[PDB]
């Protein structure tokens, strides 16, 4: 007779989900959620081009190497680049203090401005010409020094007075600048380029105190020094005041960058080229609309979130189940 | 099934109904075909979607890792910094890998549930009118028109309107 | 609705039973009125309600922020703590707000499947004596008394007892 | 039960059925006894296995608590290290706690569901031959020997074969 | 025409709604609101233990002395603490407390702390005990003054500055919270006319324990008319461990103590009123009283309080779909 | 009599209970107990590689060399370290041993550790080695000495304590873990006595670390009968590196230090008190052996080795049978 039947849908998919009772269940229609590929280079972030920090490393490229003289002015950037395998950071052997610390709080920023905040005549009766070594050479020059300090020495004359400088921040901007303490191998050499007697380095400001004497011996040969400098860091509230004080051992600050202030420093060997991206991880670019990744969970702009899943298929149809030609 | 329509008592799918996910397939004097339920499967698109977006929103919270470095001295900060980090992975991992896991099952359900929903929708209009066959195939004891086809689907069919028909026809064999 | 009851084959629901979730309306000589089921809604209170506690109690513990203060030698802990915190945020933030879905969900059905197994329990009494309509209503082949209402429900209706009046009007 | 088959509409368990989850009793002029539906039973096995598979390996990662001597000038981290541990074993409690009361709820409507469609298999397949008793019970209003009812157990039952003898029968009570 | 019996379902009036997977604003005849969104916006004891109004004194300003803080001196007892935010009085003369962050969080909690005097002004042979104060430091009635817990030492009018030591065994039964410091005049010039001249050391110890400072002299930018800076510390003597201190000059010396008895604890940096009412969750932007398992007001609380989310509603369907006539 | 067929479910005499959302308490045909609780009180080997007790020894007490501690002298491996709560014999000569909670967490992840002589006493030239001897630091046999892996260099007859220089090169392979001191005597006449008058230091350094001390005089609350204290340090010269050692005076000098291989695995230290025994295992919780196929555990959160995670759960049993409703005899 006649015939009425109920029934469902089916069609060629052979796409498989999984399930807590089942496992690889073909369905007639289904939604991936998870993006596995990955353009492998660095983009633009909100139009921002990223900072290459080339051949340079973070230390050497805000310290003033003088094999980074490409970096030296302003820059703006949406994130930092810094190759693994980079050579030049701290020339003259020493530790800079609170490393960690430094590189963390460059990343927070997204411009820098340089400018001189202690020209070499605020040190009065000193040499601020004469210092630079060989451990630091430029391209060109195989005695230099870092362009954001000045290592002084005392003049012909025997003497190494007081010395005295003071910055005040009028500014509507942080400053980040640094500084540093020479700790020569010998008495010899401790002689030759300051006065006689305990020297002293000393800087304060509202909220900060230091202080510190050269600690005089030879460590091992360090790019040919056994000698070390003691660098240090600080940020200059706006408002704030510096005021420096030495009458030896002082590697002085010279240049300071104004600084403006989620950021991010990848170690990466990835290209940048000139393209735009909205996504960024440290191992690529995500141009993708799904909900979950599994590329990496490092990134900076709109990502996916990131899970260690292969794939996060969601079933949207009925069980496939056609006719059997 | 677990509803056991779907691969169950209705062994199986039409290749044939391309309109929807839950149809009707008729055959009578003037020709046979098959017709999606059109009311049944756009409610079950409306709801599907919706899980679909639920899920899509509610998973779109990223945890941030960080590529904070470590001195010599630091070596317990950052082992807590990388357990911290592996431990938001692990959670937001089982999170969406055994939520799929969990809602796959339940919608494969809600498919299998409307299935035979539809055809119990049908068997209570029937009654002895019809014969039941198997896979949820239904033989009419009397003519079905297109017109009566369609009351069927739409639910207002006319039982009394057939039944001397129906009696005089089911058990003259 | 999943189970086709709620919203499906039973249209809409009744704002005359008042004492009781699932029910029976009824037509007589007599008049007409709703009456509740009280074993399945009694059953069905005490299950949702033993949900609304599993929940609230597994929901008991807290995740206990801090507000510490940090220098500026600190930046990375105190972003490491910031991270942490937000991070538990986020993660009971989604375990509530899901299971809230998920269980609304699935406490609809429930509703669906008691009202259907309701209408199961009375169409399996009646056999042939009343005739299923679509919606969930049953039209007897005999005159029902008060008593024969009230045997429908109960659970103790007497099938033979009728039988002989219903294949009459049945087929006459 | 949910589906209304366990503990509901059918009433017991069977303490004489031991080689299955689901099945029949049948009493015959020839014999009695309890025999498994075995298609069902292992499908429910099959299931339910995958079910306890998949959570076991979902659960595979573990959150590592790390004993770290902290001094008097550590008491921030310390206690870093503390909420840190105790959040992520707290946030792990509550999934393995929430996922075994929902999964029990949920395997326990399964089981109902097979119970459930068993009975709906047999149901519509001996139609009005067979005399509805409680607790999911058929009368055969003909005979039945045990080739007879081993075809409603596996589904190929012959409603034609039967009708005239049941329906005479019927008429006589 | 014939009688009917129907199965249905309950309806009602009402207009309350929730979300599914499937399906929003489905109304509902019977449902559970889990998440709490009002608040008292004010202070409430706790406990049945009132809060600790610091008021105008910061947590440096009470502990340490300040002259200004004078009403917070003494013994208290505290189920929380509240720092206002424009709070003035803290450190007046000009230094750094020297782990701040890590003193805050032990003061966090704390509960109780019994002011008593450790070393008495009679320690310290040959040294002036009374002139030690300064303008930075004035209390309400006199325009110099020093801090309440610490003595400024200076030498005795006929010099000089002698090696001069106390020491304290602590027999009781809770930790001790005490204070000291080191001054760090501008010139030579105050550093000879206040202390000796020569070498001069500050040196602390216990059983667990070791302090060793010497002063720095250099001149840092004006605070309060300052340029000299002490640096301050604190420490914690245990139960049973003995306090050994031996100065030279440049010890700002500690005068008082607190016994310190230590739950969960908050310092509460807000401006809200403290009222005389009662409470079983404090949160510091309010209190709640309320019996829901999930709140949106505050992640930092004191007390038994719901679980802090980030959402508005969180409505568990009782009941089921509302479908009247 | 009339023919029956019925559809039914199993039953069985199994009185275990499963708890669900919506009813706590109902018994289940089967079930599977997901959470493990029982536990074996101790210790066991676990890459069959056993663990190092240091008895009545603490962590500094053992590599700073402390003559009790003769037992654990000399080269070690192990795959944890067990140490006992109220074990004796630690910094006999009062002071502290700076950035300690880093070194005990260095030295945990740590396989195994070659001991080795750095610097010979000879390398110092014009002062008293063999003074260096104190009775706060007892052997079990000798009433006065002092740590087997550090000098207490004093001064010799002539009054002047001369400078003296040590250099070490780590030519190899291996990061070397290493400790020296300060001495801070509680006496000027102590300082004179022990070494030359006038102002004095220790410097060290390698190419990437650089230490300078001086002597911070003061009397100190009497400890093991010493009003001193010796500022106690550690450091790790890595493969390459070298090491430069120079002294005015009051520096305890590295005289024995670890080779210091690192591991691929989960590094950890048990402070317990429970046995250990000739067995091995493959979880080992800091209060017990899981020896168990479930997949969690309420015994610890702290482990090493493959371990269930852990939960605050007493029970965690999922349901696999379904609800059990045997038939009432009487
Ligand atoms: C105020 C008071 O009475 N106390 C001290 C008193 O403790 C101290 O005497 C010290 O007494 C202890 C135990 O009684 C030892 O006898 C000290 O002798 C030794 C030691 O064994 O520790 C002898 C040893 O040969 C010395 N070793 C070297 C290499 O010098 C050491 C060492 O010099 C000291 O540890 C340096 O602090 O001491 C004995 O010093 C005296 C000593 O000044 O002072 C009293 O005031
Ligand atoms: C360490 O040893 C290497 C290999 O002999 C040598 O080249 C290097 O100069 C040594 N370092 C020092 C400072 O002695
Ligand atoms: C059973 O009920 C008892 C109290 O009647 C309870 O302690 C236990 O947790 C429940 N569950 C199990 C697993 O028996
Ligand atoms: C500290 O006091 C206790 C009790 O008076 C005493 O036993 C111990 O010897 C004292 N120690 C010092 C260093 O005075």
């Amino acid at each position: 007779g006649d015939k009425i039947c109920i029934g469902y849908h089916a069609n060629n998919s052979t796409t498989q989900v999984d399930t807590l009772l089942e496992k690889n269940v073909t369905v007639t229609h289904s939604v991936e959620l998870l993006e596995n590929q990955k353009e492998k280079r660095f983009c633009k972030i909100m139009n921002k081009a990223p900072l290459d920090l080339k051949d340079c490393t973070i230390e050497g490229w805000i310290l003033g190497n003088p094999k980074c003289d490409l970096l030296l002015g302003d820059q703006s950037w949406s994130y930092i680049v810094e190759r693994p395998n980079a050579q030049n950071g701290i020339c003259y052997p020493g530790v800079l203090n609170e490393l960690e610390e430094l590189k963390a709080f460059i990343g927070s920023g997204e411009r820098v401005e340089r400018f001189e905040m202690f020209p070499k005549s605020t040190w009065a009766g000193v040499d601020t010409s004469r210092g630079v070594t060989n451990a630091c050479p430029s391209y060109t020059i195989d005695s230099s020094f870092y362009r954001n300090l000045v290592w002084i020495v005392k003049t012909d004359s025997a003497t190494y007075p007081v010395i005295k400088g003071t910055y005040n921040n009028t500014g509507t901007q942080p400053i980040l600048y640094f500084w540093g303490v020479h700790h020569p191998l010998d008495t010899t050499v401790q002689d030759n380029l300051y006065g006689s007697g305990d020297k002293y380095v000393r800087m304060g400001t509202e909220s900060m105190n230091f202080a510190k004497s050269p600690e005089i011996a030879a460590r091992p040969a360090v790019n040919d020094q056994r000698s070390r400098i003691d660098y240090y860091w600080s940020v200059l509230r706006p408002g704030e005041t510096l005021n420096v004080e030495s009458n030896g051992n002082l590697i002085a600050p010279w240049y300071a960058y104004k600084f403006v202030s989620k950021g991010a420093v990848f170690k990466s060997d990835l290209p940048i080229e000139n393209c735009d991206a909205t996504c960024q991880t440290i191992t690529g670019v995500l141009r993708t609309n799904k909900t979950f990744q599994n590329v990496s969970p490092l990134w900076i702009g709109e990502c996916p979130k990131y899970v260690k899943s292969e794939s996060l298929r969601l079933a949207t149809g009925l069980r496939n189940v056609p006719q059997i030609a | 099934g677990i509803f056991g329509a779907i691969a169950g008592f209705i062994e199986g799918g039409w290749t044939g109904m391309i309109d929807g996910w839950y149809g009707y397939h008729h055959e009578n004097s003037q020709g046979s075909g098959y017709a999606a339920d059109r009311e049944s499967t756009q409610k079950a698109i409306d709801g599907i979607t919706n899980k679909v977006n639920s899920i899509i929103n509610k998973m779109n919270t990223q945890f941030e890792a960080v590529d904070h470095e470590f001195s010599n001295l630091e070596r317990r900060i950052g082992n807590l910094n990388k357990r911290m980090e592996d431990g938001f992975l692990d959670v937001w991992t089982y999170n969406a890998e055994l939520l799929v896991l969990l809602e796959n099952e339940r919608t494969l359900d809600l498919h299998d549930a409307n299935v035979k929903n539809l055809y119990e929708k049908v068997k209570s209009q029937l009654r002895d009118n019809a014969n039941d066959l198997g896979n949820g195939c239904f033989e009419f004891w009397h003519k079905c028109d297109n017109e009566c086809m369609e009351s069927v689907k739409n639910g207002t069919y006319d039982y009394p309107k057939y039944q001397k028909e129906s009696k005089l026809n089911r058990q003259g064999i």
